[PDB]
């Protein structure tokens, strides 16, 4: 059982007569054997929850969730719950409404809190009223269904303390464009209920239009919204299917590396966030070699994303089964599968750079880059390329470091400018190394000078 | 206020058992007896003030005796300051790309141009090549700008009025929403409300925000007692926290404003998550209360 | 004299006014350090005069007289300027004035 | 160009040669702070410059310029004059240089 | 030096019994042991030096252990430079108003046109309608002044030679006798001499004058070893105490200094008083010492 | 008994012959019954008073005072001397001889010192020698005579060394310049003595010249002077008579007030500091009224002046004997007299000062002085003259304030140039208080601004 909504109200005035009828509480099945037991909390409670009086004024008929002032809410009665109200000007007070004995939270589908609005002054003239709020709740109404859930009456629109107070004025309802819905509203009636079970297939919301007449005649129609739940008996899944072709490069280390996304969608768990976030399951084993040391599975936000942030390990082919349900060895499952296809240039190539003698340096003097196809093998991360010598009397030192940019350069300071004539062939060596190995063993660069 | 409240009645064997008690939360027995005593002391139905000397202890104190929802109380709302809020509406009345005027009003005021720019500085502030600012940092910045700046400069350019959208979108651009409000993600509004619930002040504020910006049915603009300022200055106080809301467009006249967040993932919880954004987008008072104090009223 | 003593002085102008290169419509209140100097010309100005004019130093970029120059400037300024973003400026606006 | 950073001076010049009314003919090290000045115009200076070249600023005694001026003094030179006394002269020789 | 030679026997339970037994003066036989074993410390026959740190605790050690007169020891001279002092002759002679030129070296250098003006414009500050100087503070004002200024500046300027009175004067003029030499009186120099002789410093530095700058007949010069310099030296350091000497006029070349102090009412030491005096303006050494160096020597 | 000199001095060589007589040293006597004792001390001193060795060399005839070396003094004893000379070369050493047995402070007239010089040779060929050397003393002789002391001899010209080790050398001595004085020396002979006893109506010193003839003839002479000392035996006194007038003027203050000076001077005490210092007399009784409370005599200067420093007491005459003596109560006394007769305008004249609206002041606006015959009645020492006033509604406040100074002067703030005119008349009150006493009651000043 579930209650229509969360949250109840209706106009409360000062001295009205007892017994008055204020409203309906509605309580609708998951199995049709499934019969509400309705009862009230103790206390009325006014702004932000506050205790204010214990319930002598409204009860409840436990078979059709009719509220009425028990007693006669005068405006004594008034006073002590406005003093009671922690400072705030007592407009609106509420009571507990459960579907069985407990107590405990007011947590619906389990419970609704009665919002009853409160006007310093008696009921007014029948005259005076509107279609508006001879017909209609006070505020706009909002209701919640669940899917896979038997029909059943759901709301009464006729308000009571209307009949009760205003039975000289008639009023009758009915829903426009409700055609081909289970939402059933007989001409010139007081009552709305559904005819068949809902489900997903059918609608996610609903927004009727909600009418009636007064007497003379007046006509008015508001929105009628209804809240969808999703059911929970399985998860719908998946449109996409499994691809468990990838490739890994040996020495392409990245600082999030990825194998593969299959972006999913579930009927069941995807619609709201909670539903996944509550409870959901990922790949279980093996776990040792790959999914304990490197890579994760990111199935919360349906992507279905294999992604890693650690080093690199040697080339270990593998296809594990991705998990996708919610609740994992207690429900039906939906997997799938990723597979790891793990397979660096290290081109030793001396690029013989020319230079001048008196070179026209703004600050430095540049010899040329040491830029390869390593810069895609290792993505960015740098081998470290270092060029030195030692046989030349010419350019001694320099700028020339292993610079840690993707391409990398390399240069020596405008200092040399009359010291490069000294000799003109000068001879360097280029090394690098990453990755506890020896990317590039050595290559001997022939660079001039005159 | 809140801290001295507190302090009254601190020293009390009755208040500093049962403040201790509800630390804890049978224990639930005690617990609620420990509300109902300290139902009567000082610090209980406290107020405090925007910009308070110690504003964070105001409500951690508070809070710390809060027996343990959707609309939070507003301890935190200056209740008395609401004639004030009227006060300043009545100044505005009083006292072309209205909200550059606005901004020129500052810049010749040794105080809001030293602290407006104080701020600026910050909230524009390069980190990295991909990392346009630290927005905590701004929403630290932006936090202090919104209490010690004098309300007739914070006001005048926060709800400044438009005529087309290049002032439009200077008024979109008081905060720097490319650092204080737009990010690469927009959160879930209720996940993001959830968030701010835990922090006091943000929530607090929070609670100040729908105290006087709820979409209300009774009174004509939707504001407590039609206050437009009242809400002006709690939804003003939002601004740098999490839950920092800021204008849609640059519409030159179509207000429109809500947090950094949307609806995704609500599933069962989709009419909650838009119960709350709707204040923001869907509110008369907003709409009412910006547009009128910016038009002068 | 009519001239006024040496002190802060302002004058609001708008910051693509400035001639700054920031194409921007806000105002500032451009303080400066202007007037004259009540203080009487140093010794040492007397002697840098004298030996000046009679052509006893070497011929230099020199100052005969206190420089009615600012000694301080204020923190900042930030603006928004014309391509919706920010931008700050350090000493553009006098907050002290001396005569050196 | 060829001018000099600016910086402290020397030359030896009488005290009676200083125009003061002392009549000694003891010298003195008469440094002073001269030449041209490194730091670029402030913001503050480029603002004035383009407020004062288009007459935005009222006319007064203003600076488009840092001014190469002395910062601190000797604290004090004595001698004996004509007349069989002492005196002592306070800022008379540049201790300090820089640009305002 | 005398304050350590004293430490490394006065923790000697010898010389910390017998130290004590001389500041008491039956005693005089305890006292006359205590003479002779005292004799054999490190303290007995130490010497003192100027600009010693703790110049006055050097002296009043080593007096200390006198057992209890024109000529007195010389415990503060440092004896050790005497032949320094020789060779500062051949430094001299290396390096019109002569005196001027002299001025004129001091005001070119930073050092000494400090501590110039910084004693100067002490010695020329007036205190009172009657009252020219405080003469204590610049005789401490000239006593720095003497001891920190490089010797080529203060005997270069002190002890220049000059051509007419207008250089004479400006040599008299050097330390402001109006101030630091000249008074309403000038009283008994004997009497002086038994004021000074209590005065650790004074009264050494005045042996000091006696020990080098005593009209001697054995030498050519009257001065120890024919060293102008020796005299020199104790003379300059007689500048500041009571005895200040002083050029008495301003001749051209005729040089005779004295302190400001008369021999009247000395009765049966009159002799003795001129005998002091005599050292001053019918010393040899001092006539052709202070014409020999401004001259160059 | 006392000694001709207190120092006494002869050149010494190395290695002279054993009882080589020195020199005499003499003392003469204050009774014609008195004998000398002479004695020498135990040891040889030097540099600065250095014991350097026991007297084992040095020898006196008790009677004559004859110095000789009573063995030889080698060169091995010149440098056992020298090494115990603390560092300094050993050029002087002397001995102590005294008068009688005692063992004391070799304090003349009691003792004398005799400083034998030394050189580090042996001495010199007697045909080198100059009369100089030959006949007088290495340095200048000075003698030391008293005053009604019996004449007697004092000196012998002849060096010993000389006859001793220069008996071939002739040499004989004698005064020039001394006639009609106490010195005689007979042509061509060796000793000087006095022929009668000296006295302050003598001299206060002699001067006079030793000459001598030495074989070929040479003549030397030398300046022969001589310390005169002051008699003691009581106190010439004084040129000087008493004079008793003086006069003081009732509330004239001073910081230094002198009653009268009687300058002195005697021929026992004055012609020496010590001689009065060391033991002086002034007056003792009256004490308790003047002399204890304000007025000291100031007789150590020779001046007698009576002043004090402290406040004045009623007008109470009194003529007190002073003391000029050297030892009171146990000596002949000479004392003098003098009075003290003690004897204020306090002028209360309203001076009309001119004043006018809108005065030119550069910073003030002055009013006039408040200075008076008072200024010379209270020697400088300013009443407090105050101006004060309460009913005139001009110029309410301003600097007229009760000046310190001699004269005084009143002035107001050029604050009230508009407010003048607001009347014409404006009155204002002097008064002034010093000396626990009012002095200028009150006077009513008429000061006009119009």
């Amino acid at each position: 059982l579930y209650f229509s909504r969360d949250a109840y109200w209706e106009k409360l005035y000062v001295d009205q007569a007892a017994g008055t009828p204020l409203l309906y509480v509605h309580a609708l099945r998951d199995a049709p054997e499934e019969v509400p037991s309705f009862r009230l909390g103790q206390h009325l409670y006014g702004t932000y929850r506050t205790r204010l009086h214990e319930n002598n004024w409204i009860c409840i008929q436990e078979d059709t969730g009719l509220l009425y002032l028990n007693r006669s809410l005068d405006h004594s009665s008034w006073e002590k719950l406005s003093v009671r109200n922690r400072g705030f000007p007592l407009l609106t007070v509420y009571l507990k409404v459960f579907l069985s004995p407990t107590e405990g939270e007011c947590q619906w589908p389990g419970c609704a809190r009665v919002y009853f609005s409160f006007f310093n002054t008696s009921f007014p003239a029948c005259s005076s009223l509107k279609p508006r709020e001879l017909c209609f709740p006070e505020t706009r109404p909002s209701f919640r269904i669940r899917e896979n859930r038997p029909p059943g009456t759901f709301h009464q629109f006729r308000l009571l303390p209307v009949q009760f107070l205003c039975p000289n004025i008639s009023v009758a309802y009915r829903l426009l464009e409700g055609e081909g819905l289970p939402f059933r509203c007989a001409p010139d009636s007081l009552e709305v209920s559904t005819r068949w079970a809902l489900d997903r297939e059918q609608r996610e919301k609903y927004e009727l239009v909600a009418v009636c007449t007064v007497h003379r005649e007046e006509v008015v129609m508001v929105p009628f919204p209804v809240t969808v739940y999703d059911e929970d008996d399985s998860a719908p899944t998946f449109p996409a299917g499994v691809d468990t072709a990838s490739a890994v490069v040996e020495f392409k280390r990245k600082e999030d590396t990825v194998v593969a996304t299959l972006r999913v969608f579930d009927a069941d768990v995807v619609p709201a966030s909670g539903e996944l976030v509550r409870r959901y399951t990922s790949t279980l084993l093996p776990g040792d070699t790959w999914a304990q040391q490197t890579f994760r599975v990111e199935h919360w936000p349906n992507e279905t994303s294999v992604q890693a942030n650690g080093s690199f390990v040697r080339a270990t082919v593998h296809d594990y089964r991705l998990v996708l349900n919610r609740n994992l060895s207690i429900s039906e499952n939906r997997t799938m599968q990723l597979a790891v296809l793990v397979n660096p240039v290290s081109l030793h190539l001396p690029s013989t750079y020319s230079l001048s003698v008196s070179r026209r340096a703004r600050r430095f003097a540049q010899i040329g880059k040491v830029c390869v196809e390593n810069c895609q093998a290792f993505s960015g991360i740098n081998v470290q390329y270092k060029l030195h010598s030692s046989g030349a009397n010419c350019s001694t030192l320099g700028v020339v470091t292993s610079a840690e940019d993707t391409s990398g350069i390399l240069f020596v300071n405008d200092t040399k400018a009359l010291r490069r004539p000294k000799c003109a062939e000068l001879h360097y060596m280029v090394v690098a190394t990453d990755q506890q190995t020896s990317r590039q063993a050595q290559a001997q660069l022939l660079v001039t000078v005159e | 206020d809140c801290v001295r409240a507190n302090e009254l009645c601190a020293a009390e064997s009755n208040c500093s058992s049962r403040y201790r008690t509800l630390r804890q939360c049978l224990a639930n027995k005690e617990c609620q007896a420990a509300l109902e005593v300290l139902q009567e002391s000082p610090l209980y139905d406290c107020r405090c003030k925007r910009g308070m000397k110690k504003e964070l202890q105001c409500l951690q104190i508070y809070w710390s005796i809060h027996l343990g929802e959707f609309y939070e109380a507003s301890p935190y709302e200056p209740v008395t300051s609401r004639l004030s809020d009227i006060f300043r509406l009545a100044s505005i009345f009083s006292g072309s790309n209205h909200c550059l005027d606005a901004a020129k009003a500052c810049n010749l005021n040794d105080n809001c141009k030293k602290l407006r720019s104080s701020y600026i500085s910050i909230c524009n502030r390069e980190i990295s090549p991909t990392e346009r600012c630290n927005r905590r940092k701004c929403h630290k910045a932006l936090r202090q700008f919104f209490d010690r700046v004098p309300s007739e400069y914070t006001y005048r350019m926060l709800f400044c009025s438009c005529q087309d959208q290049a002032c439009a979108e200077r008024r979109r651009q008081t905060i720097l929403p490319s650092c204080s409000y737009e990010d690469k993600e927009k959160p879930n509004c209720l996940d993001l409300r959830g968030v701010c619930r835990t922090d006091h002040l943000c929530r607090s504020r929070l609670a100040d925000f729908h105290a006087n910006c709820r979409a209300s049915y009774q009174t004509v603009t939707s504001c407590p007692a039609d206050n437009y300022q009242a809400c002006l200055g709690s939804y003003a106080g939002m601004i740098g926290f999490d839950m920092t809301p800021n204008y849609v467009d640059s519409s030159p006249t179509g207000i429109v404003v809500s947090p950094w967040c949307s609806c995704r993932g609500s599933g069962n919880m989709e009419e909650e998550c838009e119960k709350f954004l709707r204040d923001f987008t869907e509110n008369p008072c907003l709409r009412n209360a910006i547009q009128a104090f910016g038009n002068g009223t | 004299l009519g001239a006024r003593p040496c002190g802060l002085r302002e004058l609001e102008v708008r910051v693509s006014e400035l001639g700054l290169g920031y194409a921007s419509d806000e105002t500032v209140l451009f303080r400066y350090c202007a007037g004259a100097c009540e203080a009487a010309a140093r010794v040492y100005d007397l002697g840098l005069r004298r030996l000046r004019q009679r052509r006893r130093l070497r011929r230099e970029r020199v100052r005969a007289q206190p420089c009615c120059r600012p000694t301080a400037y204020e923190d900042e300024v930030s603006f928004l300027d014309a391509h919706s973003r920010y931008h700050t400026v350090h000493e553009l606006s006098a907050r002290e004035c001396a005569c050196v």
